[PDB]
RNA sequence: CCGAGGGUAGGGCCCGUGACUGGGGCGAAGUCGUAACAAGGUAGCUGUACCGGAAGGUGCGGCUGGAU
RNA sequence: UGGGAGAGGGUGGUGGAAUUCCCGGAGUAGCGGUGAAAUGCGCAGAUACCGGGAGGAACGCCGAUGGCGAAGGCAGCCACCUGGUCCACCCGUGACGCUGAGGCGCGAAAGCGUGGGGAGCAAACCGGAUUAGAUACCCGGGUAGUCCACGCCCUAAACG
RNA sequence: CGAUGUCGGCUCGUCGCAUCCUGGGGCUGAAGAAGGUCCCAAGGGUUGGGCUGUUCGCCCAUUAAAGCGGCACGCGAGCUG
RNA sequence: GAAUGCCGGCAUGAGUAACGAUAAAGAGGGUGAGAAUCCCUCUCGCCGUAAGCCCAAGGGUUCCUACGCAAUGGUCGUCAGCGUAGGGUUAGGCGGGACCUAAGGUGAAGCCGAAAGGCGUAGCCGAAGGGCAGCCGGUUAAUAUUCCGGCCCUUCCCGCAGGUGCGAUGGGGGGACGCUCUAGGCUAGGGGGACCGGAGCCAUGGACGAGCCCGGCCAGAAGCGCAGGGUGGGAGGUAGGCAAAUCCGCCUCCCAACAAGCUCUGCGUGGUGGGGAAGCCCGGGUGACAACCCCCCGAAGCCAGGGAGCCAAGAAAAGCCUCUAAGCACAACCUGCGGGAACCCGUACCGCAAACCGACACAGGUGGGCGGGUGCAAGAGCACUCAGGCGCGCGGGAGAACCCUCGCCAAGGAACUCUGCAAGUUGGCCCCGUAACUUCGGGAGAAGGGGUGCUCCCUGGGGUGAUGAGCCCCGGGGAGCCGCAGUGAACAGGCUCUGGCGACUGUUUACCAAAAACACAGCUCUCUGCGAACUCGUAAGAGGAGGUAUAGGGAGCGACGCUUGCCCGGUGCCGGAAGGUCAAGGGGAGGGGUGCAAGCCCCGAACCGAAGCCCCGGUGAACGGCGGCCGUAACUAUAACGGUCCUAAGGUAGCGAAAUUCCUUGUCGGGUAAGUUCCGACCUGCACGAAAAGCGUAACGACCGGAGCGCUGUCUCGGCGAGGGACCCGGUGAAAUUGAACUGGCCGUGAAGAUGCGGCCUACCCGUGGCAGGACGAAAAGACCCCGUGGAGCUUUACUGCAGCC
RNA sequence: GAGCUAGCCCUGGCCAGGGUGAAGCUGGGGUGAGACCCAGUGGAGGCCCGAACCGGUGGGGGAUGCAAACCCCUCGGAUGA
């Protein structure tokens, strides 16, 4: 439940913070943090190639267990829910009974004190890894592969979900979190549940300042610039777009479809996405 | 007001120090130039 | 010292009046259409929402104070 | 104390019919629609039929002039949770009752906010007709919204 | 055009007279008072305010009167801007 | 002889401006050829969160001493950061290296690029971050945590003794972390003392005093004392920490758990080593066997890796510990003791500035620490003062205009003016009190008031201590006293009403624009299924992101509230396996050349032939667009109503003479004595209008309007006064400019505005203080305007390419 | 050439003092339980006043300047974008 503010600030009127209910620990595992390095939004060049990037609050990255396949069979306690600045979802501490130690990110109703389990044989119980193709058609899911041991792929953000919609071949058919429905291979892990804090979505900015807080520098209206910078650059005064609007290089931003026509991955979307 | 000359000794002989003009192509031509023109000094004098 | 009252400042109530604006009542013979009273020629009323020169219309849900 | 009937309410689950849509097959010069039409759709292969898939909402027969509830109102089926109500026995308390300004709560539809959802239906709106006109009735489309969650609204021919 | 700074204001004047006032007059449809019109006359005077960047103009209150023009539409090596 | 020519030299302006903060000076005595300027003294003034002190960077001998005065110093100079010479910087512990990693850099592996080169994991490099052993005093003309004294400590080597499975780049622990707020106890620092030590002092009317003046400490090894931090112990199992592993991680049990035990810090004490004033008399010495004690305040520093809350979730690696692998257990490590060993570089001096950045000894710029007392609510604010440091490297006069900075002003009180511009008013605190409106926070310091000093008396709580005294922080009551006046000096809001624009705090044209512009949460559309899209790059490779549609890219709108209408014909974008058009290619009716001939060679029609375009659809918070004439009502007027032409459709809500209205100062209304502005209305909107959003909106605003109150030198309308200049004398001494000049007025004339021509008038020669009408004055080869088949930025359905994409 | 300036990355540092007084918490009220109410505690904030520090609004001065952007009076931010 996303917590208010009273109006005692011009920002706080709106302002709204995350209720952090499920956060037990609320210091990271040292074992599992490593630093996490800011570009700024520049690549190797050091050429801003990203845009509008920059000054947050520092990170750490906590190494987040995408795999899974690891450890087959092998039981993990939910040992705590904890606070992950660099995604959306929360992340979930496994003591793995073997003593190793891990991160996954934390489904919806996962409970600290409960145990996961990884492999083809896991229940179908919020939490558990399995392949695609043992997880029973109509369960939502999260976190999965896109091909065998390439790594957890889709719906890894907050309140998101997959649903497993028919099987055919060594492929089952997903709806992804876009509402586009493809073919994954049955082999590829998925987790059953789908990600917490939906109530994400929900939260108000409020001000400026948390968004310099993200690392999310101020952008700039096209319109705003001059002919030099922009498509959209001058006029005398306020200026319609005055042309098909277009982004800073050129191309079009309203419909122009973007994705690789002769892409493999066509023979495995069955349909675009939604809404 | 503050001026463009703010003296930093580590800065000079990073910037045009022989080491920095021996390792590129155009630092090598800037010290073969001024030796051919004669010059007393190939790089600034920074105190280190 | 209290003290009629006078002054300064800020409030609350009331009455009169104001360019203009909102509908309302009334007014022998204006203009427009015909919504209602018959199944009034789309049964009608209704609360609400949207819409239209106007009466009204349509959606939703309800009433019979509806007809055969 | 022991029983009975019931769409009383809340939650989760889940079953089949129908509509639309998508996919495959098969098949061809029309379908649709009306008072008659036209817009519309269809040789870029529709309609009509078979198989497949997704999704929503609404629950046929039973169904009644019935039942339940304080009223608004509640109808596939399952289980959980919960109210009222009635009856029998004549066991207990001993007038503890009636009403009820205020207050509090509930309260069809439509509407409002924030999420989601979206089949069918459909204000608005567009088109075709009709007409003197037709900002309608009729036809082809169609956005809210109808639906889910939470929070508002508190109206009614909220009627017996 | 190897630059003659451009509106308005303020400051400081000075000049012209086709005279707003004051002085002298003739004519009058000048009884008086008060005007009208024309002639002589540049000595002096010719206000304070509201609006507008304004010059102008309108208004307020006065006044003997609230003149009109020239001086690089006088005056930015004098100010304002 | 001219090129605003080039190089140099030298004039003019001119003994002119100026001589760099208005913190300020005077005198005596020295020195010397010479003194306002150097030295010394006394007096005066200035800074004192600095204008004093300590680091850092930068500078690089500028430091100290003797010896100098040509140049440098804005004057002078005997003085100097100047000239000549000599001297001067001392470390195992301070800083850096022989340690560590950060971004970044580099880069065995590898990848890529015509060459040059670009990448890149490890590793290396890389610091103001981590790690690490010295504090106090004395000493030099000048260095001192460095020399020296006192007391401490670190590492390396080697020996000895005891102990132990020893052993590492390997494994693990740890190092190891934000923000706000913050406890306990200390220390830094400070205040007082009637106690302690001191050279003395008694004034000018009083005082020989519980008088005045000064000072009353600092460092310290182990023990101990107080305060804190860090820290479970054992056992069994164990599949994980990429070998191993008694360590670590995971599970089970007893045990100890506000404890404690151990360990590590700070503080205090602590043998001991130091310090020690005013005042007096040549830095010295004395004081002095100096004393070195008590009470109070009290850190933002210390204990610390402390506690709490919060969301935006807060480095790495080494040291250090633990684990074992090879190995080795005659070794090796650990502890203790002893001896020995311990390198390189910096250290002068300036350092908010005369030594650094600004061409200058330049009112400018420069990161860190210390920054004492009193009073004013507090404070690093303000006034004044300690320590300390200065009086700003031209002076002496005079007492004009004018200028700057400043003070006051009779009556009036915005009449000033583009505008109350500016300057007044107001001003902190405590108390009383406080409106519309509102998103319930606010508006609010709203507004408007009363209080404020000093004396005496009575008293409530809090801190220390003890529960008392004392000290001390908040108060309360009563009676009084003085003045024009008690935040008595200094620092310290003018208020209100009402529109426009933007929600707001923010951002911006460095150096003419701070705004209504940008930004902003928030809203919508669009792209993107991950080797994403998109971006940078030839590429490799990066960013995106070690992210995954609640995410990321792009675009417009710009909190919030109520809203966001009609047109898809055109442009775009989206969809469309048909048709049409369409290149290379295929295909090869058929011809052509040549050869005696097989052949060789050439041209070539039908038809198959992608993308794109055509065509069919969709689509507006995509590019965009949203009519004209005529007629009609029983006064008139006007048309709810109709007629017809056109369109892809003819502007809805809301708003409107507006940041938009041309006619225009529209008209009507309010305000005013008077109102082209203002506000409220009306609607013939030249030419509002709905995310280039439409209408509102509390709060906010150095935004732009209009009004009022207060109060005023803004004004009528000016006056006087202060200082810095101007002025005069001594010193130093520029500048732009400049064809030469022996350079008057009028009316004319002249290339059309004449000192220079004509005519006339006027005029002795040369200066000084002033003022600006002229020299079409000066600085600038007009920036407006045009011309050049000049240039550049920008645009697009101009032309033609190219990247990219298909 | 990024020793100025713009942005970002790594690592450090700075922000006197006063004022307002969010959530939460505890108690108390209320209730069937709740909501909510009151007091106290608490110490939130692109909060309020104001130095340092960062700015550069208005005006005056300066204009061959002390300065090729300064000086004075005034004013903006000052725990945060
Ligand atoms: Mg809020
Ligand atoms: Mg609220
Ligand atoms: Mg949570
Ligand atoms: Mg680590
Ligand atoms: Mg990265
Ligand atoms: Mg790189
Ligand atoms: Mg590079
Ligand atoms: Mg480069
Ligand atoms: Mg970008
Ligand atoms: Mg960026
Ligand atoms: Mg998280
Ligand atoms: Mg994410
Ligand atoms: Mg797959
Ligand atoms: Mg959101
Ligand atoms: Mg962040
Ligand atoms: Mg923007
Ligand atoms: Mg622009
Ligand atoms: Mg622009
Ligand atoms: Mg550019
Ligand atoms: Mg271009
Ligand atoms: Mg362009
Ligand atoms: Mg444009
Ligand atoms: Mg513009
Ligand atoms: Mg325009
Ligand atoms: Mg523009
Ligand atoms: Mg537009
Ligand atoms: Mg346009
Ligand atoms: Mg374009
Ligand atoms: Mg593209
Ligand atoms: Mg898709
Ligand atoms: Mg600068
Ligand atoms: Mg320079
Ligand atoms: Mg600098
Ligand atoms: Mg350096
Ligand atoms: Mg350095
Ligand atoms: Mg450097
Ligand atoms: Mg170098
Ligand atoms: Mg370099
Ligand atoms: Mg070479
Ligand atoms: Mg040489
Ligand atoms: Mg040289
Ligand atoms: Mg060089
Ligand atoms: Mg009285
Ligand atoms: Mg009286
Ligand atoms: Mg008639
Ligand atoms: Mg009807
Ligand atoms: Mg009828
Ligand atoms: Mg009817
Ligand atoms: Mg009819
Ligand atoms: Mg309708
Ligand atoms: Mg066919
Ligand atoms: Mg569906
Ligand atoms: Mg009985
Ligand atoms: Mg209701
Ligand atoms: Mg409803
Ligand atoms: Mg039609
Ligand atoms: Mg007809
Ligand atoms: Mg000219
Ligand atoms: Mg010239
Ligand atoms: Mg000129
Ligand atoms: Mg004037
Ligand atoms: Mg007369
Ligand atoms: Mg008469
Ligand atoms: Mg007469
Ligand atoms: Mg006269
Ligand atoms: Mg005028
Ligand atoms: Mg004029
Ligand atoms: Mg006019
Ligand atoms: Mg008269
Ligand atoms: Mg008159
Ligand atoms: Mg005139
Ligand atoms: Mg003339
Ligand atoms: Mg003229
Ligand atoms: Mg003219
Ligand atoms: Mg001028
Ligand atoms: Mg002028
Ligand atoms: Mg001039
Ligand atoms: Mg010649
Ligand atoms: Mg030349
Ligand atoms: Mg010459
Ligand atoms: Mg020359
Ligand atoms: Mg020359
Ligand atoms: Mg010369
Ligand atoms: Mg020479
Ligand atoms: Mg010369
Ligand atoms: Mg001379
Ligand atoms: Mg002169
Ligand atoms: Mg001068
Ligand atoms: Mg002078
Ligand atoms: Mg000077
Ligand atoms: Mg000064
Ligand atoms: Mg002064
Ligand atoms: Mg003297
Ligand atoms: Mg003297
Ligand atoms: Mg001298
Ligand atoms: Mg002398
Ligand atoms: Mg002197
Ligand atoms: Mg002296
Ligand atoms: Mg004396
Ligand atoms: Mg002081
Ligand atoms: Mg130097
Ligand atoms: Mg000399
Ligand atoms: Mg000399
Ligand atoms: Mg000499
Ligand atoms: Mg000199
Ligand atoms: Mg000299
Ligand atoms: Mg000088
Ligand atoms: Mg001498
Ligand atoms: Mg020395
Ligand atoms: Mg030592
Ligand atoms: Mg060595
Ligand atoms: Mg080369
Ligand atoms: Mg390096
Ligand atoms: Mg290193
Ligand atoms: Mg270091
Ligand atoms: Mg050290
Ligand atoms: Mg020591
Ligand atoms: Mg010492
Ligand atoms: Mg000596
Ligand atoms: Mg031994
Ligand atoms: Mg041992
Ligand atoms: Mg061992
Ligand atoms: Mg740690
Ligand atoms: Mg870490
Ligand atoms: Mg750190
Ligand atoms: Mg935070
Ligand atoms: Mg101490
Ligand atoms: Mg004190
Ligand atoms: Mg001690
Ligand atoms: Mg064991
Ligand atoms: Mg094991
Ligand atoms: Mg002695
Ligand atoms: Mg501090
Ligand atoms: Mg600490
Ligand atoms: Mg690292
Ligand atoms: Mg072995
Ligand atoms: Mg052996
Ligand atoms: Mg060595
Ligand atoms: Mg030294
Ligand atoms: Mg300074
Ligand atoms: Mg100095
Ligand atoms: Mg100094
Ligand atoms: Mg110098
Ligand atoms: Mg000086
Ligand atoms: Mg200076
Ligand atoms: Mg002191
Ligand atoms: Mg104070
Ligand atoms: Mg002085
Ligand atoms: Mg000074
Ligand atoms: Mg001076
Ligand atoms: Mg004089
Ligand atoms: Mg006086
Ligand atoms: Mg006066
Ligand atoms: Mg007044
Ligand atoms: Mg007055
Ligand atoms: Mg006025
Ligand atoms: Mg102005
Ligand atoms: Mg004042
Ligand atoms: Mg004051
Ligand atoms: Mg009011
Ligand atoms: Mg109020
Ligand atoms: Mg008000
Ligand atoms: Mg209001
Ligand atoms: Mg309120
Ligand atoms: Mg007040
Ligand atoms: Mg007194
Ligand atoms: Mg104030
Ligand atoms: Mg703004
Ligand atoms: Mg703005
Ligand atoms: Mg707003
Ligand atoms: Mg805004
Ligand atoms: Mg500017
Ligand atoms: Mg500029
Ligand atoms: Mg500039
Ligand atoms: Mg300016
Ligand atoms: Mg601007
Ligand atoms: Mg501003
Ligand atoms: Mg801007
Ligand atoms: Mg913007
Ligand atoms: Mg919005
Ligand atoms: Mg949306
Ligand atoms: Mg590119
Ligand atoms: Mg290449
Ligand atoms: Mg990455
Ligand atoms: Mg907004
Ligand atoms: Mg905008
Ligand atoms: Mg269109
Ligand atoms: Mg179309
Ligand atoms: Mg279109
Ligand atoms: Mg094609
Ligand atoms: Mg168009
Ligand atoms: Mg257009
Ligand atoms: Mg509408
Ligand atoms: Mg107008
Ligand atoms: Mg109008
Ligand atoms: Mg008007
Ligand atoms: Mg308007
Ligand atoms: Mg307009
Ligand atoms: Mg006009
Ligand atoms: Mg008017
Ligand atoms: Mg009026
Ligand atoms: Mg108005
Ligand atoms: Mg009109
Ligand atoms: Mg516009
Ligand atoms: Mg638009
Ligand atoms: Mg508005
Ligand atoms: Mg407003
Ligand atoms: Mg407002
Ligand atoms: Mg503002
Ligand atoms: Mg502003
Ligand atoms: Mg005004
Ligand atoms: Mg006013
Ligand atoms: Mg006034
Ligand atoms: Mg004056
Ligand atoms: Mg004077
Ligand atoms: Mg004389
Ligand atoms: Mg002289
Ligand atoms: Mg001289
Ligand atoms: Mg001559
Ligand atoms: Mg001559
Ligand atoms: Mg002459
Ligand atoms: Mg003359
Ligand atoms: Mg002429
Ligand atoms: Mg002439
Ligand atoms: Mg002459
Ligand atoms: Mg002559
Ligand atoms: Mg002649
Ligand atoms: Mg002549
Ligand atoms: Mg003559
Ligand atoms: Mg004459
Ligand atoms: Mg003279
Ligand atoms: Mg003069
Ligand atoms: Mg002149
Ligand atoms: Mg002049
Ligand atoms: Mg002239
Ligand atoms: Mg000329
Ligand atoms: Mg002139
Ligand atoms: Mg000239
Ligand atoms: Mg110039
Ligand atoms: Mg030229
Ligand atoms: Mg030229
Ligand atoms: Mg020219
Ligand atoms: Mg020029
Ligand atoms: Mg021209
Ligand atoms: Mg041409
Ligand atoms: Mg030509
Ligand atoms: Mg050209
Ligand atoms: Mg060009
Ligand atoms: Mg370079
Ligand atoms: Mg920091
Ligand atoms: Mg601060
Ligand atoms: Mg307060
Ligand atoms: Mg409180
Ligand atoms: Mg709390
Ligand atoms: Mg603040
Ligand atoms: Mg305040
Ligand atoms: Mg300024
Ligand atoms: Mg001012
Ligand atoms: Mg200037
Ligand atoms: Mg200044
Ligand atoms: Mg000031
Ligand atoms: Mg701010
Ligand atoms: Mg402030
Ligand atoms: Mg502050
Ligand atoms: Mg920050």
């Amino acid at each position: 439940a996303v917590k208010k503010f009273k109006p005692y600030t011009p920002s706080r009127r709106f302002m709204t913070v995350a209720d952090f209910s499920e956060i037990t620990k609320t210091e990271p595992e040292k074992s599992l943090v490593k630093p996490l390095k800011k570009t700024g939004g520049r690549n190797n060049q050091g050429r801003i190639t990203v845009r509008f990037r920059g000054g947050g609050h520092k990170r750490l990255y906590r190494i987040i267990d995408f795999k899974r396949w690891d450890k087959v069979g092998i039981p993990a306690k939910v040992a705590a829910i904890e606070y992950d600045p660099n995604r959306s979802a929360r992340i979930a501490l496994l003591h793995y009974v073997d003593g190793e130690k891990r991160y996954i990110i934390a489904p919806d109703g996962l409970q600290v004190g409960q145990q996961v389990v990884a492999g083809p044989d896991a229940p179908i119980q919020v939490g558990n890894a399995l392949p695609l193709r043992f997880i029973p058609v109509g369960t939502v899911v999260h976190a999965v592969e896109l091909e065998p041991k390439k790594g957890a792929k889709l719906a890894r953000a907050a309140g998101t979900s997959a649903q497993i919609q028919g099987r055919e071949g060594d492929y089952v058919i997903l709806r992804l979190p876009s509402g586009e429905l493809r073919k994954v291979h049955g082999e590829c892990y998925a987790t059953v549940g789908a990600v917490g804090n939906a109530d994400h979505k929900n939260i108000v900015l409020g001000k400026a300042g948390r968004s310099r807080w993200l690392g999310r520098r101020p952008h700039v209206r096209g319109a705003a610039m001059n002919p030099v910078d922009h498509p959209h650059g001058g006029g005398e005064g306020r200026a319609p777009r005055g042309r098909p609007p277009a982004s800073p290089w050129g191309w079009q931003t309203k419909g122009l479809k973007t994705r690789k026509r002769r892409k493999p991955s066509s023979r495995f979307i069955i349909a675009r996405r939604k809404k | 007001m503050k001026r463009t000359w703010q003296p930093n000794r580590r800065k000079r002989a990073k910037t045009h120090g022989f080491r920095a003009r021996m390792r590129t192509p155009g630092g090598r031509k800037v010290l073969k130039r001024r030796r051919q023109k004669g010059r007393w000094r190939l790089t600034p004098a920074v105190r280190k």
